[PDB]
RNA sequence: CAGAUCUUGGUGGAAGUAGCAAAUAUUCAAAUGAGAACUUUGAAGACUGAAGUGGGGAAAGGUUCCAUGUGAACAGCAGUUGGACAUGGGUUAGUCGAUCCUAAGAGAUAGGGAAGCUCCGUAUGAAAGUUGCACGAUUUUUCGUGCCUCCUAUCGAAAGGGAAUCCGGUUAAUAUUCCGGAACCAGAAGGUGGAAUCAACACGGCAACGUAAAUGAAGUUGGAGACGUCGGCGGGAGCCCUGGGAAGAGUUCUCUUUUCUUUUUAACAAACCAUUGAACUACCCUGAAAUCGGUUUAUCCGGAGCUAGGGUAUGGUGUUUGGAAGAGUUCAGCGCCUCAUGCUGAAUCCGGUGCGCUCUCGACGGCCCUUGAAAAUCCAACGGAAGAAUGGCCUUGUUUUCACAUCUGGUCGUACUCAUAACCGCAGCAGGUCUCCAAGGUGAACAGCCUCUAGUUGAUAGAACAAUGUAGAUAAGGGAAGUCGGCAAAAUGGAUCCGUAACUUCGGGAUAAGGAUUGGCUCUAAGGGUUGGACAACCAACUUAGAACUGGUACGGACAAGGGGAAUCUGACUGUCUAAUUAAAACAUAGCAUUGCGAUGGCCAGAAAGUGGUGUUGACGCAAUGUGAUU
């Protein structure tokens, strides 16, 4: 609510880092079947609840 | 069943509201200035106490051993005036407003805030329009008699103190309340009592008067004095009942 | 203009509460919203503040009486202070 | 016309919130939160306002000279006139009563 | 900002070592404002007079920077 | 618009919505009234033609709207001056 | 395995079917693009109509904010577009909050229970210790002792209390934070300087009290913080309205010296402050008042000292200035690839008004069996601890509660939505979610209706009006004959003037019932404010009443907006409940009555407790019941 913590604004700085598309060349290693991820959390489908 | 009402009345919702309330109404420690002589101290305010029906006086002591001013709350007395001096000791004057040992007033005085116990600060007609009457004394194993507000008769040992004079407040239960805003506005600063539901407007499961087609208690109202908690309501060993027409 | 045959200032009430609670109410709101004369000042200045509580204005006697719910000085507490007068004398003569 | 905004988070009308409508440089209208009002001291006998001292916040009378803040004479700053004359006159007339009282106890 | 009106208190103050800056404003209204930046407090000093004005100008010491605007 | 209700028009009984008080106050009318009688009253008494007892039983008149407007109180205070002078001629003899 | 309304998964007929219809509404042209009903631009027509579809916040969300690209999936139609996807960027504080204090409360410690997890307990039955002087010390200074005295854990509010910032400009996205200018607060140390001292720590006023300083340790006291609600009155700021001048724009068949936009002065600082607007508001001096006087819209004041005269204080959202025109705004020219966007010109002026709106302040009045927090922190007083110049002249102690000057002010949040798409409801759901500002006209009005600023034109579209629907209307004559039942609809409705019954608790009923009028135009009369030699030249104001004339015999012309009356049953009334079938005669209520209890107590609680509530209480009280106004 633009009244955050320390420690709320770091859960989110990681939420939001753990948000990204996932490089290619890790999905192309050999022996590694990254590929696509569900992970992908969106702001507006999935809430991070605190 | 279910928890009566009257067993849940034990703490947490139905607590006394006392933050606005300005102090404890104790007379004063018994010290020797008032066990061997009198103190005089000066009323200097008279205030409304919420939830209480009789005005607080604010009485402002020298203190005997240190180089400091002791502010007391004293229950007004009807007559009291704001910068008069009132006197607390063995020795004081009888006078309206003044505190002495109930052994040291004459037979038949008005008196209020008294004591049952030596040192106690007051217990007895503290009320508004309330007073006691000091019945007799008896030196021999000092004691003396008092009629109380109730009509009953104590015995309190004669050094007990009082305030010469009647609990200011007149009588206050004369005038209708008129309204549920005003029971409201009464009960609010005092504590949750109001509104009361009757027990026979009830589900049995609520109250032992709950249940039936009819709105009825069904058994006798009057319950005997040993009675198990969450049975014991309606008249609680009621030596008599009904409209009575003149007795003692 | 009379304005009220007899209801007087239980005229705000209308007509609920009942006739002899409203003639009740009148005759207590009569004594306690009347001016008194303070025993100090000789000033019919004395006004009701919280039932119980007197007071009178004036440059001079500020004072702050502890009176009746709605009456300054009740006859109950006259009798008492005649009584404790009458007992102090006795003691003292 | 023009309509304000609270310059502030605080989004109520509380006592700390109160805000003064201005005009700028700029033709522009717009708030301006302002403190609450001072209070002149008050006596200690009568309850009366104290004559020659300015309404302040309490903190704000710290950064006042000391003759601001009181006035020439025995209690000033603390009672009034009226009550400082009283005062000395009670004073001076029950130390004469106790001399007297002590001359006739003698 | 503060406004004095005395001339010599205002050479005094521009003597002081605190002043640094001296400005000289013209207005339409024939008046010429003095405006000394100190520390703490900016002080103006209005002229009606170019005659007063430019004695005041040569009174002025010399050392100090003082520019037009 | 504006210009003929000043002259006096679309001021009907077919125009007003509000009740009388609601368009403009009596209370404001006689507190207007009573500041004009009380500001000619001290204007007189301050002048010089009238003393303070003729000014103190206007003032109370006035309170009692006793006057309609300030013409009723200078013909009142006419009469009143009038008579005065007659009875103090009378009393030269 | 064929079953178990079997389990998991996949897939059918229904079926290209139900449907994608609340929230007035879109149209033309151009650009882009392969593709345009949904993108962008321009024009037109509209809506939200200031209690907004506007501008901000609290909670919640967390990057949705901005720029550049994409159109695989989502945006139940589409897409060149998006709160979607991808890549980067974006939140800058001594002054805004948190942080400090305390509230309801939580909760360690001592101690006591409990087999124990743990429970009670917060100066409690504790050896519960931080503040104040110099005893010693080269000498002009916080450490070893000397006897102290009711100190005390902490947590707990982004709406309570509180030290201090404004203006203009700037980004694609940040602004009381950045830039420019101009200020303020707190803390630390300590260069002047006047005052006074050849001896003690200033003067003035008959007073209220005033000043550029004008010594002050403990201890104590007082004040501020610090407080309800309603009603009227007066003042100020902003807004609204209005008369001129100036600049620009609109209309111009005709008329309109016309219509529209701008005409601005922040924090902070100084001097006045009842003048120019607003107390006799508080207090003081002279004087002593009945023939009592003064005085408010409102009835209060005075031999406890009126009226009157003269003073003192309270002092800004008031006045004159600085800030500050150098800013901003409007208009008009020159460089013309113009570059760091440069340069040259003007105006930004003079007046008025108010039962107007919002906020605020001042003096008042009413109400309470309701009297409407605490603490941190700051100030003042009583009191006198302590101090050392003297060769009539250099030299030091106070003055840094005078003025000026130096340094420092750490950490966390700061983007954006705040909702008919950024929160919750499975969703981009007609639901729900606290609060700030609120223009003009009509109108009593924050009602309804239209409009200005701002925002939007977003709710899949096209064609045609079959039955039956949903919503809105009308209808000759009859007027409830319909139906269980006047269900629904109609009818009445604003304002002014007449008139108003039974009954009644005398207060009501009552807007009872029942009648008349309402437009426009031209006038008339009355009700108020400074004013030149009892007169009186204008300016600046809204009402009320009446008259004539006139038209569709019409006029609260849209909107807005009581149907009324006669009886019975029941509940006295206001109020409350079965969220999502029952709002009632049910519950509650004041009133009335009964019962227990004087503390070693009544009632309730706890496993126990050196345990809790009533109880900051004391019979006019607490606790437990029944009935339910008044008579
Ligand atoms: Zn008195």
């Amino acid at each position: 609510p633009s009244h955050k913590s320390f420690r709320t604004k770091q859960k989110l700085a990681k939420a939001a880092r753990q948000n990204r598309p996932i490089p290619q060349w890790i999905r192309l290693r050999t022996g590694n079947t990254v590929h696509y991820n569900m992970k992908r959390r969106h702001w507006r489908r999935t809430k991070l609840n605190i | 069943g279910r928890v009566i009402r009257a067993q849940r009345k034990s703490g947490g919702i139905f607590q006394a509201h006392t933050r606005l309330r300005k102090g404890a109404a104790q007379l004063r420690t018994l010290d020797f200035a008032e066990r061997h002589g009198y103190i005089r101290g000066v009323v200097q305010k008279i205030i409304h106490d919420p939830g209480r029906g009789a005005p607080l006086a604010k009485v402002a002591f020298r203190n005997p051993y240190h180089y400091r001013t002791d502010v007391e709350t004293f229950v007004a007395t009807e007559g009291m005036y704001t910068g008069q001096f009132v006197y607390c000791g063995k020795n004081a004057a009888l006078t309206v407003g003044n505190v002495l040992p109930v052994g040291e007033m004459p037979e038949g005085t008005i008196i209020s805030n008294v004591e049952e116990k030596a040192g106690d600060r007051g217990a007895l007609g503290r009320s508004s329009g309330n007073y006691v009457i000091i019945v007799g004394h008896d030196v021999d194993t000092g004691k003396t008699r008092v009629k109380l507000p109730s009509g009953a008769k104590k015995v309190v040992p004669s050094s007990a103190r009082g305030v010469v004079g009647i609990v200011a407040g007149g009588g206050r239960i004369d005038k209708p309340l008129l309204k549920a805003g005003r029971a409201f506005h009464k009960y609010r600063v005092k504590r949750n009592c109001w509104p009361r539901t009757r027990g026979v407007a009830m589900n049995p499961v609520d109250h032992p008067h709950g249940g039936g087609n009819h709105q009825h208690v069904g058994h006798s109202t009057t319950v005997p004095r040993q009675s198990a908690p969450g049975q014991k309501v309606g008249l609680i060993a009621a030596r008599r009942t009904g409209l009575l027409r003149g007795a003692a | 203009t009379k304005r009220t045959k007899k209801v007087g200032v239980t005229g705000k009430y209308g007509v609920r509460y009942g006739a002899s609670l409203r003639r009740d109410v009148r005759k207590i709101e009569v004594q306690q919203h009347s001016r008194y004369q303070c025993p100090f000042c000789g000033r019919n200045t004395v006004k009701r503040t919280a039932a119980g509580i007197w007071c009178c204005n004036g440059k001079g006697c500020k004072k702050v009486l502890a009176g009746g719910a709605w009456t300054v000085t009740t006859a109950a507490a006259t009798s008492a202070r005649s009584t404790i007068r009458r007992l102090r004398e006795m003691v003292e003569v | 016309a023009q309509r304000v905004t609270y310059r502030r988070r605080l989004a109520y009308n509380t006592r700390s919130n109160k805000t003064r409508i201005i005009k700028t440089p700029g033709n522009n209208i717009r708030y301006l939160h302002i403190k609450k009002l001072g209070t002149i001291p008050r006596c200690g006998d009568t309850g009366v306002p104290l004559q020659g001292i300015p309404a302040l916040r309490p903190r704000e009378f710290a950064r006042l000279s000391h003759n601001q803040k009181k006035v020439q004479r025995a209690y000033g700053g603390c009672l009034s006139a009226n009550a400082v004359k009283d005062r000395i006159v009670r004073a001076f007339l029950i130390e004469e009563q106790k001399i007297v009282k002590q001359k006739l106890k003698q | 900002p503060r406004q004095i009106s005395d001339i010599k208190q205002f050479l005094e103050i521009a003597r002081r070592k605190d002043a640094t800056s001296a400005r000289i404003k013209k207005n339409t209204n024939k008046d010429v404002k003095f405006k000394l930046r100190c520390s703490k407090y900016l002080y103006t000093l209005v002229v009606a007079d170019a005659k007063k004005a430019e004695k005041l100008r040569q009174s002025l010491p010399p050392d100090l920077t003082v520019t037009e605007v | 618009t504006h210009a003929a209700k000043r002259l006096g028009r679309h001021t009907g009984y077919g125009k007003r919505k509000g009740t009388a008080e609601a368009r403009m106050p009596s209370t404001v009318v006689w507190m207007r009234r009573q500041r004009v009688l009380r500001r000619l009253l001290r204007k007189y008494r301050e002048s010089g033609k009238i003393d303070k007892h003729l000014y103190h039983t206007l003032y109370l008149e006035a309170k009692g709207n006793t006057f309609k407007h300030k013409r009723a109180l200078i013909e009142h205070i006419q009469r009143a001056k009038a008579e005065a002078n007659r009875t103090k001629l009378i009393q030269e003899q």
